[PDB]
């Protein structure tokens, strides 16, 4: 139902047929970005809940893969699987936890 | 007859595009759904009376 | 033979609609093809390291 | 004096039409399709090539079919090395069976 993602549809009559009116959804501005598949923080490869790691030249942000609105990694939006001597591409960075000012 | 553009993705294994705006797009699609129901006799249409 | 086609030339529109059908098919072979492969808008190609 | 049946049937007034997209066009679709495929994912299908690496890609299929990406990117070699042994067996089977 059209080119690009899906959102709705509308149907209207036709002499002897129908016509849909397909809504969707097209992305339109790109960007370039410098990419990782994980992170390695204190031993530990992070990987992304849901998005990828992105970096503008200095610092690193996750992202949601459809629309760039970039967040800070924390503890809350990645998991932990494993060292970072078998991911290939693996980065050095920080990871933020939020208990952190909680206990100070 | 041209098959299109010519175009050449800039792959790399540490570069990814992301898209920061949108765009809302409405299509057509037009499909046939019945056709002209007919009917014959034959003895007028070969005969005729 | 000039004698055997003006016996056809009493039969009718027999060959014209003949002709019709096989310039469908053959328009539509082309169609099929058209609607199975050209489905992409530019001509992409692989970067030289693979 | 070797009599073809392609000569009787020009002959006695049947004719084939060659297609419209030559062999040659149709392999520039498949590339350009294959192209877009590998250097950007599903991208190309909704819209403009959004690059990605293949690895990454390989996550995101992943992820739809419901496993962890850690488990492709802790097992990035033998899913290379599988991928490589079942093309050279469908390279095989096309050069060995007929049928
Ligand atoms: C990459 O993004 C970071 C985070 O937004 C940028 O760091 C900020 O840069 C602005 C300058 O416009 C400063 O005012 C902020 O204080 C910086 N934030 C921090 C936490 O240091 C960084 O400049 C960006 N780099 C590029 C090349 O665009
Ligand atoms: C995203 O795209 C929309 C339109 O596709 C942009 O909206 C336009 O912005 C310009 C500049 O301010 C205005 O002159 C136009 O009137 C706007 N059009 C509409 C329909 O509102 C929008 O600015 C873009 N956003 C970003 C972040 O690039
Ligand atoms: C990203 O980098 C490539 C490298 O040549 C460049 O061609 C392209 O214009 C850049 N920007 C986008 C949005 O792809
Ligand atoms: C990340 O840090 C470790 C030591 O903590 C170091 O051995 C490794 O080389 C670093 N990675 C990169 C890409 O520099
Ligand atoms: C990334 O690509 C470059 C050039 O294609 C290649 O030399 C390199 O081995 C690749 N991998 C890494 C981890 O840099």
């Amino acid at each position: 139902c059209g080119k690009g993602y899906h959102l709705m549809s509308f149907p209207q009559s036709a002499p002897h047929g129908v016509v849909f009116l397909h809504v969707t959804y097209v992305p339109a501005q790109e960007k370039n970005f410098t990419t990782a598949p994980a992170i390695c923080h204190d031993g530990k490869a992070h990987f992304p809940r849901e998005g990828v790691f992105v970096s503008n030249g200095t610092h690193w942000f996750v992202t949601q893969r459809n629309f760039y609105e970039p967040q800070i990694i924390t503890t809350d939006n990645t998991f932990v699987s494993g060292n970072c001597d078998v991911v290939i591409g693996i980065v050095n960075n920080t990871v933020y936890d939020p208990l952190q000012p909680e206990l100070d | 007859m041209s098959l299109g553009a010519e175009n050449s993705v800039a792959y790399s294994n540490n570069s990814i595009a992301i898209p920061t705006n949108f765009t809302i797009s409405v299509t057509t699609e037009i499909l046939p759904v019945s056709m002209t129901k007919t009917s014959v006799d034959c003895t007028m249409y070969i005969c005729g009376d | 033979s000039t004698e055997c086609s003006n016996l056809l030339l009493q039969y009718g529109s027999f060959c014209t609609q003949l002709k019709r059908a096989l310039t469908g098919i053959a328009v539509e072979q082309d169609k099929n093809t058209q609607e199975v492969f050209a489905q992409v808008k530019q001509i992409y190609k692989t970067p030289p390291i693979k | 004096a070797a009599r073809d049946l392609i000569c009787a049937q020009k002959f006695n007034g049947l004719t084939v039409l060659p297609p419209l997209l030559t062999d040659e066009m149709i392999a520039q679709y498949t590339s350009a399709l294959l192209a877009g495929t590998i250097t950007s994912g599903w991208t190309f299908g909704a819209g403009a090539a959004l690059q990605i690496p293949f690895a990454m890609q390989m996550a995101y299929r992943f992820n739809g079919i419901g496993v962890t990406q850690n488990v492709l990117y802790e097992n990035q070699k033998l899913i290379a090395n599988q991928f490589n042994s079942a093309i050279g067996k469908i390279q095989d089977s096309l050069s060995s069976t007929a049928s």
